[PDB]
């Protein structure tokens, strides 16, 4: 929903606080680092899909055919 | 028939209060976790006796214990 226009920190900050709804606040505290991901845009997936047709030409070479 | 300690910590976070319980602690007990941290800031709802006290026999907060 909302880590478009919004920062990072806070975005951590809140998804933390959900986290302390879902886990125990002595856990994590003891965590080294919580990092929080971002859907993928399109040049993302554009680079998702070469590297998945670099391994479906992996497979077709090992099949034989270029 | 009183509690020994009883106070309330005025200041800013992170100063150094987790650093005096964890003192008291290491003195008077001789540990750092020989203590209890427990946040009371999620408990703004109903569920607050049902959570921090002891649950309802077969509700959210009953299968940690207490």
């Amino acid at each position: 929903e909302r880590f478009g226009e919004l920062d990072y920190a806070h975005m951590k900050e809140l998804v933390l606080g959900v986290v302390s709804h879902n886990f125990r606040p002595e856990f994590i505290n003891r965590i080294d680092e919580v990092v929080v991901f971002h859907p993928l845009g399109e040049q993302h997936i554009a680079s998702i899909a070469q590297i998945q047709l670099k391994r479906l030409y992996k497979r077709l070479e090992e099949r034989g055919y270029e | 028939n009183r509690p020994i300690g009883s106070f309330l910590f005025l200041g800013p976070t992170g100063v150094g209060k987790t650093e005096l319980c964890k003192a008291l602690a290491n003195f008077m007990f001789d540990s750092d976790e020989a203590m209890v941290r427990i946040d009371m800031s999620e408990f703004m709802e109903k569920h607050s006796v049902s959570r921090l006290v002891g649950a309802p026999p077969g509700y959210v907060g009953y299968e940690e214990g207490g």
